[PDB]
């Protein structure tokens, strides 16, 4: 249960689904959460340990600017706090 | 013939946000040389000597 | 089929109507029909890899004139299973 | 702590990052987030009045060159009885 | 049981057996059918998948569009109607 | 399905990363890991003609770069029956 | 039949194709792969002279591209009865 | 530990140089030493994927100077379950 | 984990920011808050490879300007048993 | 609040005439006065962020010319709760 | 039991440690002691034979002089006598 | 057995067993191996007291460089570690 | 342990304090005190590889500065079977 957590910001739907895609093969990392933001903003969110996240994050980044409208936000949280969990599902 | 890590680094920016790791970005004992004079084997590194620190203490 | 053909598009028309020919220039079940928001729409059809490919490109040619036009047309082969609850 | 600090970016990344500088920075209790429409993300935190400050301003530091980015590192001091049952 | 259709229609029996030929030295495909429609055109009937489908139909225009009179048209269906299938003799 | 394809590199690592690639992008069935001799490693993967090219699809443009580079991704649509001893 | 028909390419890639190549062209038994050593893998194949030859012409046009190329090629009726040791 | 290291070079200076970096550099666990051909050297290790790249980030900056030095460093962020069997 | 981090600084509160910033910036457990003596300090974390190294390189950055400054940054991954008396 | 201000001085006269103008200034109260060795010396006080800010701006603003000086003195807003062993 | 001491001290536990795992990892000897001098000298004391000693140090100085303030002094011992073993901690 | 660990790599095997003569002649190492790498590369473990195997790769690499093609690769290891013993030899 | 440390000096506190040294850094056995004529006097012990190593290094370090110095430091780590007959 790595507490890391990776989330990957697209316009569309397309590329946020070959973004979980790549994250799962990348590494044996979990998916927390796909979220529909709005306004054609899709969101992926997936937890793992640091060093499985930031090649999963790596490697769909790589994969998604091609594919559609491409990358809108990618970043690597390391320890998501406590007070950020309630917004995962509490 | 015979005339890059590969890794998790190659996606440019990338940037979660949160993450950086920015933390990467990378004789006198008693008397060794003393005796130089020593004459046929002798410890030491005299060149092709790998795990001395030279590229290996880092 | 676990392999997974999905087509995004700008208007639920185009959207529908490229379902239509996933099912007919293929024999394969579509399983998804999302709403992004703010005119996205998404379809979501499984299938045998060569199956999806000829149905994806068949209406990725058949989609670009109606309405707004296709947004993305890509396709995954072997989906990761836990991608599963994910649609 | 009565005081609030809240914010919108566009797309939630840099809404989790101004998140996890409120945390960082001060003690502010995350009260919620809301999707406004159209991609507009907006975080709600309660603290002390300087202890919002600072969270607030670590946050508009930390988010805006992520993503499209920042959209208002504003703050309110006296959330209003009245506004509360909007909160 | 391939669904996909590939079926290709040429002048003489020659440019057929070339295609048939190409289709069982090509992909996953099994030959269902080889007719005679008169006046020199005979047409061979084959099922796979689709991707299957689509090589040996290309390969087998390859190879036949140089043979004899040679081929007039070459035609793959994805996903064929059952409805048309009765047609083909089923 | 038995449809063959396969791939060489000038090595080992871009032999097995290709490999990774091969059974990550799509589910084909790997059959086989062989030294040529020399430098030259070459891998088989077995599965359905587009689920085959699928695999290929990975590893042609993952291996490029890696080690020496990629050799052949040359596949076949389909061998014939006594190639398998020799396989 | 007692004809001898064998090529020698860079690469198992071409090998293996070629090796298609003249199992699909003629009554050809592939009786020996051989890593050479250096990069050459040679096929060898018992068969009728006639079929042997077509055998050998579709393996050498068979990979002009396909690998680095080919090697050699050529065609063999009769192998002396004690060569079969070097077979 | 499922994270796959991976290291090549020519000959077995700078590999074994690479293999006793891996595990004295970091706590992971070396899973192989094989001879490609003609010169080339595989050495292998597993673990955790921050572990890993350390790791590897070692042996590649400490072997690429001794003997012919590095050839290919490259590790695998989520490596599939089919490779395994062929290691 | 078995990874080890560890700083010194010249001064306390460079210090203790700097293991603030270490048990913030990525999943770890700190072991050692060490006067060396002079006024270097010493902070000594515990985790794994990749979330010690992230943390160390967050707070070696974010306390470079802090008070003093900062002393040596380097990190070992699998650090050997025998250190046991480091604790 | 949670707040921890730190200061840091060349000797402890001035560290603990910084004390006072914490102690004074606003309401803090400092939990700790240690010598790191060598004459560091800090002084750590406890109060709400904005009392422990104002107090550390008139704390350092008082002792620049007291003793031989000051080091450091900033604060974080939330230290962790892991901190405290260090407290 | 390696009775060779071989041990040096360095500006503070950073470069004294890289030097201990340095030499508990090029060469396999036991480390028996850190002690700290004061104002900043620290020292780090491991045992074995000569030849592993030799080897051990020559790597904690080529890994210790780039960390930190770096190494000060690097000699050793080859055969410590019985009544420094006291001042050992015996 | 003293696990100091000399390895010396050379194009053909006249400068590899010149590195081993100088082994076998120098100090108390064993040859442990003599291994053909592949495409002309020959090497040779030997194992013994870190002085002992420090003294023999300084000879091997004073009389193996002017031989034929000559020394491509030498060194020296000081304390191998536990699992590299499967790689060598087991 | 069979090898062989030597030292030539013009003078006897040269030798003796020399072989003193010789037997105080590490076990050694002296074997020969060897009286060359001329003013040349030689020191001759046994011991092992790194014991020689280091005696004979504590030798020269306390010899070097008698009389007109040590005029030759130098040791074997093994001598032949068939030199000791004319030890």
């Amino acid at each position: 249960m790595g507490i890391a957590l990776g989330m990957i910001e697209t316009r569309g739907l397309v590329p946020a689904i070959e973004a979980a895609d790549a994250m799962t093969k990348a590494a044996e990392v979990r998916l927390i959460g796909r979220e529909f933001v709005g306004g054609g903003y899709v969101t992926v969110l997936v937890r793992g340990e640091t060093g499985a996240v930031n090649a999963a994050v790596r490697a769909g980044a790589d994969a998604c600017e091609r594919v559609g409208d491409g990358l809108v936000a990618a970043h690597i949280i390391a320890r998501p706090h406590r007070e950020v969990e309630p917004a995962l599902g509490n | 013939y015979s005339a890059v890590t590969g890794n998790r680094y190659e996606d440019s920016s990338k940037i979660t946000g949160p993450f950086d790791m920015a933390e990467d970005k990378v004789i006198t004992g008693e008397g060794q040389s003393a005796g130089n004079i020593t004459g046929d084997d002798w410890d030491r590194g005299d060149k092709v000597t790998g795990t001395e620190g030279v590229s290996a203490r880092k």
